[PDB]
Formats: C-alpha cells, sequence, structure tokens
C-alpha cells in the first residue's frame, strides 16, 4: 500500500518516513496513543505497562 | 428479511435467463446438498481441496462456466477439473459414477436442479460467510 | 481536545506544523495508553517508568 | 542489516501479481482456465527469465498457449526467493481456508 | 524367503541401507553412448560428529563424538537422479528427489543439543575421470545445498515468523527493538554442503554399488537467531545404477 | 570457585553422567561414580542416617 509516516510536532516535526520497517515501528507505537521517547536505560525499564497510584 | 422470489431467483444459463424457485425446492435444496454434498462442502468450502470453493464469483471463473443452473447440473451429471481439462467422475460424486458414489443413484434430474439452486442462493443469503471457512463462522 | 486545538489552530491559518507544535506536551502526554492505570498487572511491581520508562 | 525477506518481496511486482517464479499454485485460480494444469506446468518450468517465456513450456497446446497470451497481464517473474519456493511451499504453502 | 513390512517392523532394519556380500567385488560397464541414472540411492549415517568452537582460535577444533537422541530416523533413501557421461570420461550423479533429507539431533558432552537438517539436496557429485567401468576405485565427490532446518511458516515459541507470525516481541510492548532485532526478523539460511562417496563393493551383473561416504554441513542455526555448527556425518550407502 | 569438586577430582571421580570428564575429554563413561552419582549417594546416605536418628 505504500504506507508512509510524517511527523507535526514533537521531536520527529517535519521529517517524513518511508523505509516500511520503520514505518511499521512507529504504527506499532500509534496503538498506544501518541508516540513519546523514553529513557529505558536508567531505571532498567522492562518494557512492560504498570499502574498508577489511581490503580493501586 | 424474507426469504423472497427475488432470492430465490438465481441464472438458469450463461445467457442471462433467470429461474425463480420455490420455497419448497429450496428446502429441498438444503436436505439433498446436506444428503449428498454437505460431507465435503459443508458452508460452501472443499474439505478435501480448499483451493476451491462454492462461492459464486468462483464458480464463474470455472471452466465451463458454473455460475448458473446448467453448469451446475452438468457438473453433478460430469464434473470436471476447474479449468475444464480433466473429467473427474472417478474420484467425484456424480450420475456418472453413481454406480462408486451410491448416494447418486437415487439423484434425479429434479434434485439437481434442487441442489444446484441451493448452491447459487445460500451465498446470496449468506454472503462472504458461503465459501469462507472457519473465518466467518 | 487535541484535535479541538489542531483543527481551531489550522481554522485559523495556521500550517499543520504550527496546529500540532501549539499541543503542550503535558496534553499529548495524557493521550497515551501507558498512562491508563487499567494497563497493569498485579505482580507488576513499582513506578510506571520501571516499565516503558522515564519519558523524554 | 536484518531483513525479512518475505515482507520486502511483498512491495515488489510479487505482491501485486502472480510471481511465475515465486507464487503458490493455489493462486492461479483467480484467472480463467489456469488451474490445475496450467499452473501444475508453470510451477514446474519455473523459474523464468521473462512473463512471455511461459509460452516455451513443451507440450503445449494451441488453446493452452492462448489462455497463457491471454494471462500474461497479470503475470510478473521477480528473482526466486528461497524461502517461498524451499519446503514444497510453491504446491502446499500451509494456508487453507 | 523374502523379508515383508511385518518382519522388518519395529526391529530397527528400515533404518539401515541395503548391502552386498563379500564377492561383489566386480566391475559395471559404462557405455558413452547410453544414458544413465541411479535409480535408488541410500544414505546410512553410523556417526555424527561436531566440530567444538574453542575460546582461542590458536589452537585447532576437532570434530567430537555426539550422542543420537532422535531415534533410527536419520536415513536418506528412494533419491534418484541423471548420471551423465562427460567428455573427459568422469561421471556426474545430478540429485532429482526422494527422501533426500532427515531432521536430526544429536547431544555433544555436557548436553548441548545440535539439531541439524542432514542432506544431500540438489545434490551434484562427479567421479575422477576416464571411468569406462565403476569399481572399486571408483568415488564420488560433490556439493549439495543445506536450506533452513525450519522452513518459512515456522512460527518461535512467541509466535514470530518468517512467512507467518509476529514480527516484535509483543510480550514486551515497549521495550527498545534494536537489541531484539535477530530474533524479531527471521531469516532463512541456505549454504552449501560437501560430500564423499567411497564405493567399496560393485555388483557388475545387477549395476549395485556400496560403500562409505563423509559429508560435511552446517547444523541449525534456527532461522538467523545463532551460529550454526560444523557438523561431519559418516556412514554407510548404496546405489542401483541403470540405463536410462 | 568450586570447593568440592577438586576433592572428588583427587580420588578419581572426574566424569559427568553428561558424557564430559574435567581433563576435557568427551564421550568417556563414568559409570554410575560421576560428579552426580556421589552427590546422589551421600544425599542417600544422609535421608539413612536421619532415620537412623531418629530410632535411636
Ligand atoms: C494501601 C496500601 C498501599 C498502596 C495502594 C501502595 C501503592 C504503591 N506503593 Mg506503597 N507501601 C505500603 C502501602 C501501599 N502502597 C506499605 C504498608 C509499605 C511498607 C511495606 C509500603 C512501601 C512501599 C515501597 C518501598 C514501595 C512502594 C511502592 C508503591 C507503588 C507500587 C506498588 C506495587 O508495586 O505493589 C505490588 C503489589 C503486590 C505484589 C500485591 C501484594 C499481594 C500480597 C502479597 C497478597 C498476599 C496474599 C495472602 C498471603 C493470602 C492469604 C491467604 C490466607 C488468608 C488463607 C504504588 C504507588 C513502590 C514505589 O514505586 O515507590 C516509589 C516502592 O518502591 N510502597
Ligand atoms: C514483620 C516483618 C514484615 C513482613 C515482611 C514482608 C515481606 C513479605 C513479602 C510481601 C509480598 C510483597 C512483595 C512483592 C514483590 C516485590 O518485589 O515488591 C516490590 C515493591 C516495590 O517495587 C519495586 O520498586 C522499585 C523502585 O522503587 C523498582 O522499580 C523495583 O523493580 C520494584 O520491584 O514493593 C511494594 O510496592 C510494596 C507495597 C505494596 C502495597 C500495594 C497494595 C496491595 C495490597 C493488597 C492487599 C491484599 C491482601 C488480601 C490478601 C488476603
Ligand atoms: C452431489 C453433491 C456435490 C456437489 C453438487 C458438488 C459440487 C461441486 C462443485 C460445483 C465443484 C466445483 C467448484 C468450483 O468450480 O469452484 C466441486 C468441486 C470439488 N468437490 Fe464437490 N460436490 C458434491 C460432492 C462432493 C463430495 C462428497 C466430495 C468429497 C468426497 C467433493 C469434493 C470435491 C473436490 C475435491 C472438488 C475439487 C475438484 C477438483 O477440481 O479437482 N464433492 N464440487
Ligand atoms: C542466605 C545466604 C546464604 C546461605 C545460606 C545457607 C544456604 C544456609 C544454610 C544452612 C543450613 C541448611 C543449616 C542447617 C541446619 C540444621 C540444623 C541445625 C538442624 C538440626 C537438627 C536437629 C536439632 C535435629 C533433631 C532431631 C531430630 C529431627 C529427630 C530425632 C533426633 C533429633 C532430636 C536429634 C549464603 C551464605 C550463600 C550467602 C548470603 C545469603
Ligand atoms: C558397603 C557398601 C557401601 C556402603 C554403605 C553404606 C555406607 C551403608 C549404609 C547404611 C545405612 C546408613 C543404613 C541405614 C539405616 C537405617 C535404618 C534401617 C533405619 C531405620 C529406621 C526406622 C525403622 C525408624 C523408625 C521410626 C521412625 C521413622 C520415626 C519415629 C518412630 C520410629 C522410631 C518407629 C558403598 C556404597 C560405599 C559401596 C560398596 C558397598
Ligand atoms: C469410463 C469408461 C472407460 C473404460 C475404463 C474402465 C472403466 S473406468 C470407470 O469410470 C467411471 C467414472 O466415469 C466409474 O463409474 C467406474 O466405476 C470406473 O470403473
Ligand atoms: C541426584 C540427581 C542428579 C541429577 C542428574 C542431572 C543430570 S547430569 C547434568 O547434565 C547436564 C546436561 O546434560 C550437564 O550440563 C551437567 O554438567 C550434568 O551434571
Ligand atoms: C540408585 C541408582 C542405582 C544406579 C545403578 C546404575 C549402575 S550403572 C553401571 O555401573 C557399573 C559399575 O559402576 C559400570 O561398570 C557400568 O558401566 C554402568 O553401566
Ligand atoms: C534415583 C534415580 C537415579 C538414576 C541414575 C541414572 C544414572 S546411571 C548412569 O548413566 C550414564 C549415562 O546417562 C552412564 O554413562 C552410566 O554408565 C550410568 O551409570
Amino acid at each position: 500500500q505504500g504506507v508512509t509516516v510524517s511527523f507535526y510536532g514533537g521531536e520527529l516535526n517535519g521529517q517524513t518516513f518511508t523505509d516500511p520497517p520503520t514505518v511499521k515501528s512507529y504504527a506499532r507505537k500509534a496503538i498506544f496513543g501518541e508516540i513519546f521517547e523514553f529513557d529505558t536505560e536508567t531505571l532498567n525499564s522492562d518494557g512492560i505497562f504498570r499502574t498508577s497510584p489511581r490503580g493501586w | 428479511a424474507e426469504l423472497t422470489p427475488e432470492v430465490l431467483t438465481v441464472p438458469l444459463n450463461s445467457e442471462g435467463k433467470t429461474i425463480t424457485l420455490t420455497e419448497k425446492q429450496y428446502l429441498e435444496g438444503k436436505r439433498l446438498f446436506q444428503y449428498a454434498c454437505a460431507s465435503c462442502h459443508v458452508g460452501g468450502i472443499t474439505k478435501t481441496n480448499p483451493s476451491l470453493d462454492l462461492r459464486t464469483e468462483t464458480l464463474a471463473l470455472a471452466t465451463p462456466p458454473r455460475d448458473n443452473i446448467e453448469g451446475l447440473v452438468d457438473y453433478m451429471k460430469n464434473p470436471t477439473t476447474y479449468d475444464g481439462e480433466q473429467e473427474i467422475a472417478e474420484v467425484h460424486p456424480s450420475l456418472r459414477s453413481a454406480d462408486i458414489f451410491p448416494k447418486m443413484r437415487n439423484l434425479t434430474e429434479k434434485d439437481l436442479v434442487a441442489i444446484a439452486g441451493h448452491i447459487l442462493v445460500e451465498p446470496k443469503i449468506l454472503g462472504d460467510k458461503w465459501g469462507g471457512g472457519k473465518v466467518y463462522y | 481536545e487535541i484535535n479541538r486545538r489542531v483543527q481551531a489552530s489550522l481554522a485559523s491559518g495556521a500550517t499543520l506544523e504550527e496546529a500540532w507544535s501549539a499541543i503542550p506536551e503535558k496534553l499529548a502526554f495524557y493521550d497515551y495508553i501507558g498512562n491508563n492505570p487499567a494497563k497493569g498487572g498485579l505482580f507488576r511491581t513499582g513506578p510506571m517508568n520501571k516499565g516503558d520508562g522515564i519519558a523524554q | 542489516e536484518l531483513v525479512n525477506v518475505v515482507d520486502e518481496k511483498l512491495g515488489t511486482a510479487y505482491g501485486e501479481k502472480i510471481d511465475l517464479n515465486n507464487t503458490n499454485i493455489a493462486a492461479f485460480i483467480q484467472y480463467r482456465g489456469l488451474y490445475p494444469t496450467l499452473a501444475k506446468l508453470i510451477v514446474k518450468n519455473a523459474p523464468y527469465e521473462s512473463v512471455e517465456d511461459v509460452l516455451n513450456i513443451p507440450g503445449l497446446t494451441e488453446r493452452q498457449k492462448q489462455i497463457l497470451r491471454e494471462n500474461l497481464e497479470h503475470f510478473t517473474v521477480t528473482e526466486v526467493e528461497t524461502a517461498l519456493v524451499e519446503g514444497g511451499d510453491r504446491y502446499n504453502n500451509g494456508l487453507y481456508k | 524367503q523374502t523379508l515383508t513390512y511385518d518382519d522388518i517392523v519395529g526391529t530397527g532394519l528400515a533404518n539401515k541401507c541395503p548391502t552386498l556380500d563379500d564377492t561383489a567385488r566386480g566391475a559395471y560397464p559404462i557405455d558413452s553412448s547410453q544414458t544413465y541414472r541411479i535409480a535408488r540411492l541410500c544414505l546410512q549415517p553410523t556417526t555424527f560428529l561436531v566440530k567444538e568452537e574453542p575460546k582461542n582460535k590458536r589452537q585447532e577444533a576437532e570434530f567430537v563424538p555426539t550422542k543420537l537422541v532422535t531415534r533410527e530416523t536419520t536415513s536418506l533413501d528412494q533419491i534418484q537422479g541423471e548420471l551423465k557421461v562427460n567428455s573427459d570420461g568422469s561421471l556426474t550423479f545430478v540429485e532429482e528427489d526422494g527422501i533426500d533429507f532427515q531432521p536430526v539431533t544429536v547431544q555433544m558432552a555436557g548436553g548441548e543439543r545440535i539439531p541439524l537438517l542432514f542432506t544431500v539436496k540438489n545434490l551434484v557429485a562427479s567421479t575422477q575421470p576416464n571411468v569406462t567401468s565403476i569399481t572399486t576405485s571408483t568415488d564420488f565427490k560433490g556439493e549439495f545445498n543445506v536450506p533452513s532446518y525450519r522452513t518459512a511458516n515456522f512460527l518461535d515459541p512467541k509466535g514470530r515468523g518468517l512467512a507467518s507470525g509476529y514480527d516484535s516481541a509483543i510480550a514486551l510492548p515497549q521495550a527498545k527493538e534494536e537489541e531484539l532485532a535477530r530474533a524479531n526478523v527471521k531469516r532463512f539460511s541456505l549454504t552449501k554442503g560437501q560430500i564423499s562417496l567411497n564405493v567399496a563393493k560393485v555388483d557388475g551383473r545387477t549395476g549395485e554399488i556400496a560403500g562409505t561416504f563423509e559429508s560435511e554441513q552446517l547444523s541449525d542455526d534456527d532461522m538467523g537467531a545463532h551460529e550454526p555448527h560444523e557438523v561431519k556425518i559418516q556412514g554407510v550407502f548404496y546405489a542401483s545404477i541403470e540405463p536410462a | 570457585g568450586m570447593f568440592v569438586l577438586p576433592f572428588m577430582a583427587r580420588l578419581g571421580v572426574t566424569g559427568s553422567w553428561s558424557g564430559w570428564s574435567i581433563t576435557g575429554e568427551t564421550g568417556i563413561d563414568p559409570g554410575f561414580w560421576s560428579f552426580e552419582g556421589v552427590a546422589l549417594a551421600h544425599i542417600v546416605l544422609s535421608g539413612l542416617l536421619f532415620l537412623a536418628a531418629c530410632w535411636h
């Protein structure tokens, strides 16, 4: 289908990606809603969602 | 919704002539299809060869065309491969092979028309479910 | 609310880049499933940061 | 680096038409007259440098040759992909209904 | 008089290639005019060796013994193909079809399991020049294809695959993907193997030959997830030659 | 950091049921008296002595 992804606002503002694995990678993030950059190293984060104090 | 004459109106031949089936013919078609065909063709698929289904679009692209009463009745007498190239009576149930497919022995010309009508009407009712397999259950 | 703001920006004559760049970081962040309290697990312990990471 | 070759194949003509060098045999059912007789011959005599070369299969009847000519527009050829032709996958690729 | 399925079933004999007796030391005439073919080729492995992979390359790596854990399921048989005569009198077997592969798992000292696709797929094997007759001096040397041990549909335990399956570690929705590239992106191996067949017995009347073989090939790489190992397979073979 | 392995090796127990030996050999057969068999024997001894303690 020749799917591309363009970003508006944020870090990637003005950029367009056409590489299918890159575009797919962003689409996987888009199922979670708005896309963020995370520091996963400082806490050795495991990539698995946790609840908030509201949940607890 | 109702099983109307319009639903029961299907192509009789390759020219464009239609035939309108009765509710009795519909019932008979389902009964006879279950009797002789369903063990392999339940829900419009083909258990022993899933590549070929009983969807009207598939039948239309068969050789000779099978998307009409005449084509289907002829198939039930002298079944062929999808390209028309080989006669498969020896491995497919037919009037021609009623000796080795004994359930075909008591099927009349009237019965064949009913079964053919069932095959054509069913997708008009069930849509993509007919010939769809488990995905559509 | 994000969409409302973007549409209003566009209606007022902003480009798509300007419209999205006017969305506050904090508002975008609420529109992300990682902050939904119904996404955790009983034995997935600790801060939300321990899962997806510290948002940057 | 690391690429899924089947996904990449989907970005070529293989994703648009029946690829005579790669596509599983059940795909020939999409068009009149191709399955099973011609489909078997096409897969058996692969690969082809061009689509037209399908007309060179030994033993074809004149009707069969004409059916092929009428369908050339629905065919393509790309490089043989090991992952699609190994395991007898052109004859049965593990997909039914 | 002659053994039947019920004589053989469950004995282990069905995994053994046919043998020739000690009097079979003849020679099978070759005629440059006539085309030949192998009607049946059988290969029965008797030992599997895996090359050790030391931490240091200064000392040479040796092939070591392994234990078979997949039982009497190892032999190739019913293999056929053209036996061509080449202008220099040499003969070339071009493998066409047959039961020409077996998945095999062997276990090294300390438990490490080595799965491999023991195979001669697409074998092209040649004799020495000027073979007027196949004798106990004739040998075949050649190369064959070793395709991926799993084919393209195979799904890993997390449901990832090449021609099917997920393309990511779905249990880790927000993990960084770079470190998992090798496990996430499946790849289909195709490598070369080498084989030598040493003819030890010939029945010139029947056209049957037998002897020993040695083959070398790579093991399973689990669709690109790890480096394969070098395997050496030794055993006995049997072949029947016919005019085509 | 092996503490008891050297004491088994000192008096002739050098092989594992898994097929290795501490001298670096492959495919050896240690019989029952591998490192594992020694371990097993001591566990069974422990149990027998435990029961004998109860009786006494
Ligand atoms: C109302 C109680 C309560 C709640 C909702 C929270 C909430 C929170 N705490 Mg606090 N905390 C509490 C009380 C609480 N705390 C108490 C009493 C202490 C002292 C022990 C602490 C000390 C503490 C520390 C040190 C930390 C937190 C952290 C956290 C966060 C992560 C929670 C987590 O991972 O749980 C995990 C929950 C479970 C694994 C579920 C427990 C299930 C038990 C074992 C069930 C027992 C079953 C029972 C034996 C069955 C009996 C059967 C029998 C009757 C027959 C979250 C905001 C973390 C945080 O992020 O800090 C910044 C953190 O590091 N808490
Ligand atoms: C009288 C009852 C039956 C009828 C009316 C019937 C109808 C049909 C039709 C119309 C087709 C062609 C489909 C197409 O062109 O897309 C077909 C194909 C096929 N049917 Fe039946 N069928 C009957 C019984 C059976 C039974 C009992 C079996 C299983 C034993 C069976 C197995 C098959 C197979 C394997 C094909 C594909 C044949 C080929 O092209 O090689 N059919 N059938
Ligand atoms: C945590 C840790 C660790 C560990 C440890 C351990 C492992 C331990 C142990 C231990 C132990 C394991 C112990 C023990 C014990 C015991 C005892 C002390 C006992 C006893 C007894 C008794 C008392 C008995 C009695 C009796 C009986 C029963 C019967 C009859 C008789 C009599 C009476 C005699 C380490 C160091 C690594 C490090 C850090 C951490
Ligand atoms: C010679 C030999 C050897 C050795 C050995 C040994 C060392 C042994 C031992 C032993 C033992 C060491 C034994 C034992 C024992 C015991 C017992 C037999 C017991 C018992 C008991 C009982 C019977 C009890 C009871 C009771 C209880 C439990 C509880 C409460 C009550 C009563 C008291 C009733 C070896 C191997 C080197 C080698 C070669 C041979
Ligand atoms: C078909 C007649 C050609 C002579 C070859 C031997 C008989 S072939 C014949 O094929 C029929 C299906 O068409 C079956 O009804 C019948 O049982 C089968 O034996
Ligand atoms: C008392 C019961 C002892 C349990 C026996 C465990 C099998 S023996 C075990 O096998 C492993 C894999 O083959 C080796 O890695 C290991 O060195 C060896 O000790
Ligand atoms: C409590 C479990 C008992 C296990 C007994 C297994 C013995 S095994 C037996 O042992 C002999 C003497 O060591 C060896 O000569 C021989 O190679 C070995 O097979
Ligand atoms: C209580 C259960 C303990 C079972 C003991 C079984 C180990 S028995 C052990 O097996 C080795 C190969 O696995 C052989 O090399 C060796 O001869 C034999 O003694």
